[PDB]
């Protein structure tokens, strides 16, 4: 979620998220921890066997293979973390993560009720005005003139500024925000 | 002990075989994929970011698809044998057997009423 | 100057004045079966000299 | 305590057309409601009665609820 | 009352718990600093099987993208921080 | 009560004599007697107010009758004035006889919720009336459309008579 | 109760065992929530957009 | 390039009156808008015409004739009467065609 | 923040119940109907931003509309057969052929009570809140489709082929959601699936001519 | 790639793979969070029926 | 009739003598008068009908429509006194008095008792709202969509004006209560056929029916919401209204003659749901829910029972009311976010919570939720339908599953699922659009307490 996906997963991290998928959808099967941790020990067995594999074209084939097997063997139902995507408890909160951008909208009564709050939220904002220049100005002198774009951002590299596009992520709603 | 893909249950991109069988030719149109891709991410977000905005941001993208799905279908429409013969089915056969279907109900009920082999036992408010 | 400045508010109510004196002259206009109807056929009391107005 | 402040859009605008819409329903509702009541409850609700003979009865009573009497002999 | 607020103290601890219950690591040579690979001697798997236990900790999974940047447990514990808006 | 057993016959009740065989207090009757020591005696308080208040300030009112206006029989066609009587007249019966039908099928209903589990039996009577009213109303009124009138009235029912006059011819 | 207790004694027994289509057709509710919920909702709503709409 | 005007761009109107009501940009027309809104809208209008309606009495007579029903129904019931004759109209008064 | 409104919610849907249970004539049985139906779909969808929340509210909606056009077939014909919604004059119609109406009011009846064929809105409504979950779709609202069916039982004891075709139904339905109920996870979701196993026993016990043992089901369960 | 040229008023607009919003990768930020799409990449002709809250294309288990 | 006619009339010289400051008060104000008057038209205690004069009656079926004009024309003038602010005073009030005429050519349309006059009437309705939706309208399309409208009705109309004039050379009078009377029955020839076809097709065309309800999308679409309003609820149930008064002398041929338009309306209102639930536009989506709903309207009249008579009547009444509603949230949405699109703004209900409300009501009140007078109309058309033949039931049955479906997805994608937080453009709510939402909702819960007002003629 931090971080952007590449142009493409490599070998070794389709091979790692197998395993990791693998290990949970076994434990979904095992249900109970001493069953789950030692055929949790003998799948750690299997991938450290096919480990050590040179020709990377068999290494290749072994994932292919790998693969079709779990998905033979996957579990119908495997368990999910509540606030992990399909799970019970995921987008539960959307209804009331409410953006900041409401308080501009805010009656000045609403306002009066908070005006510590208000202050402070003042003073971000002329914060992210400033800001908002000289990150554009770093944005234009940190483009490529040609070749490949990647998702990934630049951070402040100077004393006194801000990295670019920063408002968006800092002042996210809290996952929990009531 | 195989999975087969359908039209409403697809193929995994894990399990599809053109993704072990790479090419150069593929990686290279992933990356510009991905460039297309950031380009377009870093305008929508300097776009996002910038706190002179006062309105929304427009989707061009959603602009061409509301106007693919409703302004440009007939300056696109070129008629066809198979699409005159849809729009003929399509356009005429339920008339024609609802047609038949009601025309049969009531023919056979005026024809019951008529007899006097159809018995109205309460019905006073048709 | 309120007079002068809300003269203005007057016309819908003049409109008004204006619908409800017409309605009355269709009233009067069509007043041909006025206690002629074979439902409404009754003498008339010694005290009025119409059956409506 | 550690109390968070809670992001919300404005509900000022809701609540004082939901107070206005109130204030002027129940501004004239409440005097007809009491009039209902107090007509209810005083006058009114008149009862069956055969007609007399060589009377003729007026138009509004035929009517029953006193204020529609009233309305039928001014109005109709 | 219920579910008591997370604190950075108690995400560090709770990493360092689970990192000094890990066999291949040895208690005394852990730090918050400690690299897996560097200093650790750690591979991928070993990595993987520590994320997936701080996921079974926390009660919420790491997405693989993340989980794979994630390489020390200063790290974890900062992406922790993040994701349950832990401040103080 | 406004409403008269002749229109809204009731047989009378057959209440049968508390027994009470358990030693037990029956808190039905507590609570009845409680709720009307509480509940009914404002209430009928305020209601011998209110019929008072009524008696002081009494007025009366009448129910309309019409006299019969010439059928439309007799009325010429094309001679739209006695035939709008007439139309009105029809009109008028019309919307009578609705709520005949009303009455009679409100009496039935009441039949059936009085009887309970002998519905069956001692409904009898009460449901032939609503079969031969029903009957009568299908004769009269039924199949005439959205723009029923007295003049498709008449046709119908010249049509039956034929028909009926005709199956007599044999 | 007991067929159930003992089934459960087996799942806490330390062996994995092989899928069934029984048991797949029991956890995926029978296939018909699956099968009904994807070919209706998209005959349905194609069959309006490509005919009705559209043609 | 033809000297076309630029896009205007809708401001905040509450920015300027946060007291606004959506129908004039200068507060006293505004509010005095609302409230001729309000008073004969909701007060003269939905008020006085609901309780005129509701006081129209023998809408369509319906309780005249509930009353002529009922009037009917004793008649015909104490004089043994049928309560709805089959025929409308009476048979004498209709000159059927002789074939 | 609005559990208020969630409180009101749930008093909305007692009063629409307790209609729908108490009501004598047949469209003000479908005014309990469709209050109880919309209500569900308003606390289902109580935490709107989930997507899967909002799907799982629609698709209770559309089975819910299936068996409403059920319902309104079994009251047009009652309207055009016997003059009235009203119950007293439907047991003057227990003595005809009351086949069609009898089959809209089982359409109806599978709708609501989710049997099979339009089961899955009942574990797919699990979606929302427990107390939701509890209320709605385990005591109150589901057991409507077998309150019709009681309701209905004498013009149902005088159908062979209605009794028949609700025993098989009824049957089909446990039969299918205890086996789907035998290794589901989520324990609302196994919960669920028992309720609509109780109620599959439910509609067997309707197909038998015991209805007053439906509704003491009804209680119980 | 384009429809086919069969006079059906697609026009120039695009084929895009006959896949729904399930498929698209959740722990992503689309710019589109709700309908799992970024801004400015093109939009599939039947958006409103792959949407996440209508039909389904995912792979199943079985 | 005159007492509503000329103070309406009245309206126009304080439209053009008003202040600038002042004009939108006091026609607003004056206009909400002139729905209370017209409020005494339902003083009808007898059977008879309310004939003012030889030119204007009051009916069962006329005064509902009449104050439903009336009631909307002040809440077409707070709809549309939003957008018009930048906006030059003489165009303001032109609009203004656009309005006005629209509402007074329709009143008097409503209570004509002459047909010829009716077409009059209905022509003169033709004009100003073509002139609303070709002036004010935003897109290009507005040009298109007028000639459509303008043309589709003229088409239509013309053969109505021959017939007509017909039926007059061959009555004498062409007046209502005398055809009423001395109705004959036609001896279903061909001329006959053809004669009916020529005084039906230009109803079925403004209903509209299916097949030629292609000028309606657009039109509603490129309207602004003044028009949209008062073509979605008076000019439909206007088409309606002259199917109800023509049908009365075409006994017996209807009976037979009515076979291709039940069908088309039919499966033109299953059709028209199907565009619903794949629609793109809100607009688009409101206008082909009318046309399913008038495509009901339609073959309720066509089958000419009592039942579909009454059902028709409050249906029209209920859908006029749940349609203007529906198009009013639509354009509080479409004067926030600038566009139409259906999918564009998503978490609405998180903004604007009681606007969110009002959606969740004009949208149960769209899908027929009890006691609501438009499941009063709907199901006693499905009665009278059944009874005509039974196996409509699965027509109808579809019909509604796919209502249901279209509604409450309109208030899913609208105002459920995540906010889409780049829309910094969100004004809380004018009390003006609240108040507009407030005055469609509450005569709808009145009308639900007491339908036996807009029952029609036949109950
Ligand atoms: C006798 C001996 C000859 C027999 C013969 O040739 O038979 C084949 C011949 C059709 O020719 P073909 O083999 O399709 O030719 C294709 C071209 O070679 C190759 O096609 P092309 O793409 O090169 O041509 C372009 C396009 C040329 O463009 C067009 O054809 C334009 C569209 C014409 C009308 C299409 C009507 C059908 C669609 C209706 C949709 C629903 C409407 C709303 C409901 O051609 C077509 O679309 C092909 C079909 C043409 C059909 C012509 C029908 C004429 C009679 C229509 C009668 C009235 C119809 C209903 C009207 C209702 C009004 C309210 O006739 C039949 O198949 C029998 C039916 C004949 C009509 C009845
Ligand atoms: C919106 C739809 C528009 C098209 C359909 C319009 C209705 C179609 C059916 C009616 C025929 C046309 C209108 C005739 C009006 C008068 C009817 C009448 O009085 O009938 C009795 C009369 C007969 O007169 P009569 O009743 O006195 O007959 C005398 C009978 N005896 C002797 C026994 C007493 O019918 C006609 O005169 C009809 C002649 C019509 C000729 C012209 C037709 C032109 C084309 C019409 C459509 C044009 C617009 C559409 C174009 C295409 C668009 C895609
Ligand atoms: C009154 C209106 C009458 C309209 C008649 C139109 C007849 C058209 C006949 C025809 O050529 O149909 C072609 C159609 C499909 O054939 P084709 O054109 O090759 O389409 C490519 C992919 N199907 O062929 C078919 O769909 C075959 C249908 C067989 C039944
Ligand atoms: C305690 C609780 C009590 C609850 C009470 C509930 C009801 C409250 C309202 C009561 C009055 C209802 C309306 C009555 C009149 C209806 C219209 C009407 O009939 O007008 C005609 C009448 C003229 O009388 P006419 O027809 O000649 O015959 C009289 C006797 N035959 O015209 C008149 O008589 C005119 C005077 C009566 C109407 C007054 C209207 C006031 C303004 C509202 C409408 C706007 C009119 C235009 C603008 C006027 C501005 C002042
Ligand atoms: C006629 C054509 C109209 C065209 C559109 C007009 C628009 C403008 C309207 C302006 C004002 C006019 C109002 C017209 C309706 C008047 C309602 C009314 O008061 O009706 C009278 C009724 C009592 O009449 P009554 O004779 O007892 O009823 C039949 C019983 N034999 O009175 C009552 O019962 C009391 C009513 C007021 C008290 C409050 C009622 C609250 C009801 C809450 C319902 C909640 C559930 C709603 C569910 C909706 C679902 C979508
Ligand atoms: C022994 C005898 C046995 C007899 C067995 C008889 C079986 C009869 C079965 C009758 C019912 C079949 C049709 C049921 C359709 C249900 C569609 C539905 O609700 O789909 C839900 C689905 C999304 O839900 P899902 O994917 O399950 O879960 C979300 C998890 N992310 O998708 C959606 O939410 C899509 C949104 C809705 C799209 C529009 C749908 C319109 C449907 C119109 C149907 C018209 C015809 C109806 C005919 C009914 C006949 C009974
Ligand atoms: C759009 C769908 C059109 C087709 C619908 C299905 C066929 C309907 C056929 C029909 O209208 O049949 C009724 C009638 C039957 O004939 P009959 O009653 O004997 O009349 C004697 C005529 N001299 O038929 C007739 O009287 C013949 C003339 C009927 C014309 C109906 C309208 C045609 C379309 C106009 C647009
Ligand atoms: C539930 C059922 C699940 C069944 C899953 C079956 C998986 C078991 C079969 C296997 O393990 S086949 C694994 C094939 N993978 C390889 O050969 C990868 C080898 N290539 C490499 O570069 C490897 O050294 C590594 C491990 C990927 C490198 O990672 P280091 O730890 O950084």
């Amino acid at each position: 979620a931090f971080c952007a996906p590449p142009a493409y997963l490599t070998h070794q991290q389709k091979v790692l998220r197998l395993y990791k998928r693998a290990l949970r959808h076994l434990e979904s099967w095992c249900i109970h921890r001493d069953k789950y941790r030692y055929f949790a020990c003998l799948m750690r067995a299997r991938f450290e066997e096919h480990k050590n594999e040179k020709d990377m074209m068999r290494a290749t084939q072994l994932l292919r293979e790998a693969e079709e097997e779990f998905w033979q063997n996957q579990h119908p139902q495997p368990y999910i973390f509540p606030d992990s995507p399909g799970g019970t408890s995921f987008e539960r909160y959307e209804c009331y993560k409410v953006p900041e951008w409401c308080l501009d909208y805010w009656h000045p009564s609403e306002k009066a009720m908070y005006p510590d709050y208000f202050s402070k939220r003042e003073q971000w904002k002329k914060l992210r005005m400033e800001s908002w220049d000289r990150e554009v100005k770093q944005l234009q002198e940190e483009t490529s003139p040609d070749g490949i774009m990647t998702e990934a951002l630049p951070p402040a590299r100077r004393e006194g500024d801000l990295p670019p596009l920063w408002w968006h992520i800092v002042t996210r709603p809290r996952e929990r925000p009531t | 002990s195989k999975y087969k893909p359908a039209p409403l249950a697809t193929l995994p991109s894990t399990l599809d075989p053109a993704e072990y069988d790479v090419s150069p030719e593929t990686r290279r149109a992933q990356v510009e994929r991905l460039s297309i891709r950031a380009r377009l991410k870093r305008e929508y977000l300097l776009q996002y970011n910038d706190p002179k905005r006062v309105s929304h941001i427009e989707d061009p993208a959603l602009i061409r698809w509301t106007y693919a799905r409703s302004a440009n279908i007939y300056p696109n429409f070129r008629p066809t044998p198979k699409n005159s013969l849809l729009g003929a089915v399509a356009g005429f056969g339920p008339l024609i057997f609802w047609y038949y279907v009601f025309k049969t109900d009531r023919d056979r009920k005026e024809r019951l009423i008529q007899e006097g082999k159809l018995d109205r036992k309460f019905n006073i408010s048709y | 100057q309120l007079l002068r400045e809300h003269w203005v508010h007057i016309l819908v109510p003049a409109g008004f004045v204006f619908g409800c004196y017409l309605d009355r002259k269709d009233d009067e206009k069509l007043t041909a079966f006025r206690n002629k109807s074979m439902l409404f056929q009754r003498e008339l009391r010694p005290n009025e000299e119409v059956t409506w107005k | 305590g550690k109390r968070l402040f809670v992001v919300k859009p404005s509900l000022y605008y809701d609540a004082r057309f939901l107070r206005l819409m109130k204030f002027y329903l129940m501004l004239t509702g409440i005097p007809v409601i009491i009039g209902i009541t107090l007509v209810n409850i005083f006058i009114g609700e008149a009862e069956l009665a055969e007609i007399p003979e060589g009377y003729i009865p007026e138009h509004w009573e035929y009517y029953k609820h006193p204020i529609s009497r009233w309305i039928a002999r001014n109005f109709y | 009352s219920d579910a008591p607020p997370l604190t950075l103290d108690g995400i560090k601890d709770r990493v360092l718990y689970v990192l000094k219950l890990y066999d291949k690591i040895d208690p005394e040579k852990l730090s918050v600093n400690s690299h897996f690979m560097k200093d650790l001697g750690l591979d991928s798997l070993d990595q993987v099987e520590i994320i997936m236990a701080m996921e079974d900790e926390f009660g919420f999974e790491i997405p693989d993208i993340d989980a794979e940047k994630l390489m020390c447990p200063q790290e974890i514990v900062d992406y922790i921080a993040d994701k349950k808006d832990v401040y103080e | 009560d406004s409403w008269d057993k002749d229109v809204y016959p009731e047989p009378p009740s057959r209440t049968p004599a508390p027994s009470p065989q358990t030693s037990l207090p029956n808190p039905i009757t507590y609570l009845t007697k409680a709720y009307d020591l509480v509940v009914d005696w404002p209430v009928t308080l305020v209601r011998e107010f209110i019929e008072r208040q009524h008696a002081k300030n009494r007025t009366y009112y009448y129910h309309r009758q019409y006299r019969r206006v010439p059928d439309i029989t007799e009325c010429k066609e094309g001679d739209v004035l006695c035939i709008y009587e007439a139309e009105m007249q029809w009109r008028r019966d019309f919307k009578v006889d609705q709520e005949i039908m009303n009455i009679i099928q409100e009496r039935l209903k009441a039949c059936q919720q009085r009887e309970g589990e002998n519905y069956q039996q001692n409904c009898a009577k009460e449901l032939e009336q609503f079969t031969k009213v029903t009957k009568a109303y299908q004769d009269r009124y039924l199949d005439l459309g959205a723009y029923y009138s007295a003049r498709k009235c008449l046709a119908k029912q010249k049509q039956r008579m034929l028909e009926e006059r005709k199956a007599a011819r044999q | 109760f007991l067929i159930a207790l003992e089934l459960n004694n087996l799942t806490m027994k330390l062996s994995m065992n092989k899928a069934n289509p029984y048991s797949s057709f029991s956890t995926l509710l029978g296939f018909f929530p699956s099968i009904i919920h994807r070919i209706t909702p998209m005959k349905s709503l194609n069959l309006s957009l490509k005919t009705s709409l559209t043609l | 390039q033809w000297q076309e005007d630029p896009e205007p761009e809708d401001e905040n109107v509450y920015a300027k009156n946060p007291d606004f009501h959506g129908y004039d940009s200068d507060p006293v027309v505004d509010v005095w808008n609302m409230r001729a809104v309000f008073f004969f809208g909701f007060s003269i209008v939905l008020v006085f015409g609901t309780t005129f309606v509701a006081y129209v009495p023998d809408y369509r007579m319906q309780e005249w004739a509930r009353r002529e029903a009922e009037r009917l129904v004793k008649y015909r019931e104490v004089n043994g009467l049928p309560i709805m004759e089959s025929n409308y109209f009476d048979p004498s008064k209709i000159q059927l065609p002789e074939d | 923040p609005n559990i208020n409104r969630f409180i009101k919610y749930l008093t909305l849907f007692l009063i629409t119940m307790l209609i729908l249970t108490s009501a004598n004539n047949m469209f003000q049985l479908f005014i309990g109907w469709e209050g109880v139906g919309i209500m569900s779909f308003l606390l289902i969808g109580w935490w709107y931003g989930r997507t899967d929340a909002n799907t799982a509210a629609l698709q209770a909606i559309l089975y819910n509309r299936i068996g409403d056009i059920g319902f309104i077939l079994a009251m047009v014909w009652f309207s055009l057969n016997m003059n009235s919604w009203e119950l007293q004059q439907i047991m003057f119609s227990n003595n005809n052929d009351n086949l069609i109406p009898l089959m809209g009011l089982l359409i109806a009846a599978t709708g609501k009570s989710a049997q099979f064929g339009l089961h899955p809105w009942l574990p797919s409504a699990m979606e929302g809140p427990t107390p939701v979950s509890a209320l709605l779709h385990s005591s109150t609202m589901v057991v409507a489709g077998i309150f019709l069916l009681v309701r209905f039982h004498p013009l149902t004891t005088n159908n062979n082929f209605i009794l028949t075709t609700m025993l098989c139904l009824g049957a089909l339905t446990t039969l299918f959601t205890a086996i789907c109920a035998l290794t589901q996870n989520d324990i609302k979701k196994i919960i669920a699936f028992s309720t609509s196993s109780q109620l599959g026993l439910m509609m067997v016990t309707l197909g038998m001519n015991q209805p007053h043992l439906a509704f003491l089901h009804i209680c119980t369960h | 790639e384009p429809y086919p040229d069969d006079g059906m008023g697609y026009g120039d607009y695009p084929m895009l793979p006959n896949r729904s919003q399930h498929e698209r990768d959740p722990w992503y930020q689309w710019d589109h969070s709700e309908l799992r799409m970024n801004w400015g990449e093109p939009i599939h002709w039947d958006l409103d029926m792959y949407i996440r809250n209508r039909v389904d294309t995912s792979p199943t288990p079985v | 009739m005159l007492k509503i006619i000329l103070p309406s009339l009245m309206l126009l010289p304080l439209t053009w003598l008003s202040s600038p400051k002042k004009t939108w008060t006091n026609v607003t104000s004056y206009s909400f008068l002139i729905s209370l008057t017209s409020l005494t038209l339902l003083w009808q205690t007898d059977e008879n009908y309310k004939n003012f004069s030889n030119m204007f009656s009051s009916d069962p079926l006329s005064t509902p429509l009449i104050i439903l004009t009336a009631w909307l024309l002040p809440l077409m003038l707070m709809a549309s006194q939003n957008h018009l602010k930048k906006d030059n005073n003489v165009l303001q009030k032109l609009y203004i008095s656009m309005l006005i005429s629209l509402q007074i050519l329709l009143i008097m349309t409503f209570s004509a008792t002459e047909l010829i006059m009716f077409y009059i009437l209905f022509e003169a309705t033709l004009i100003p709202t073509l002139i609303i939706i070709t002036r004010w309208g935003n897109q290009t399309e507005r040009l298109n969509a007028g000639i459509y409208f303008l043309f589709y009705t003229l088409i239509g109309s013309i053969p109505l004006l021959i017939a007509l004039i017909l039926i007059q050379n061959h009555v004498g009078t062409l007046n209502l209560m005398i055809l009423s009377f001395t109705t004959h029955t036609l001896d279903a020839s061909w001329s006959n056929n053809l004669l009916w076809l020529a005084c039906m097709m230009a109803f079925l065309i403004k209903m509209p029916l299916y097949g030629v309800h292609l000028w309606l999308p657009k039109a509603h679409v490129e309207a602004p919401i003044a028009g949209s309003m008062i073509l979605a609820a008076i000019l439909l149930k206007l088409g309606s209204y002259g199917m109800i008064r023509i049908s009365i002398i075409l006994d017996p041929l209807t009976k037979y003659m009515a076979y291709p338009f039940i069908l088309l309306s039919l499966w033109g209102m299953i059709m028209t749901s199907s565009i619903c639930l794949r629609q793109t536009d809100l607009k688009s989506l409101i206008a082909y829910s009318s046309v399913s709903h008038m495509a009901l309207v339609i073959a309720s009249i066509m089958i000419q029972t009592p039942w579909s008579f009454m059902g028709a009547t409050m249906l029209m009444i209920a859908h006029g009311l749940t349609s203007s509603l529906l198009f009013c949230l639509a354009n509080s949405n479409y004067e926030r976010i600038h566009s139409r699109t259906m999918i564009m703004a998503r978490g609405l209900q998180m903004v604007f919570p009681l606007m969110a409300t009002w959606w969740l009501m004009a949208s149960l009140a769209n899908l027929a939720l009890p006691p609501s007078i438009n499941l009063m109309g709907e199901l006693f058309i499905t009665m009278s339908l059944f009874s005509w033949s039974n196996f409509t039931i699965i027509l109808m049955g579809i019909n509604i599953i796919i209502t249901g479906m279209y509604s409450m997805y309109m208030i899913i994608t609208t105002q459920r699922g995540k906010l889409t937080n780049h829309m910094i453009n969100l004004q809380p709510s004018h009390t003006r659009e609240l108040t507009l939402m407030a005055l469609h909702m509450i005569p709808l819960i009145l009308l639900t307490t007491s339908p036996k007002l807009i029952t029609g003629l036949t109950m």
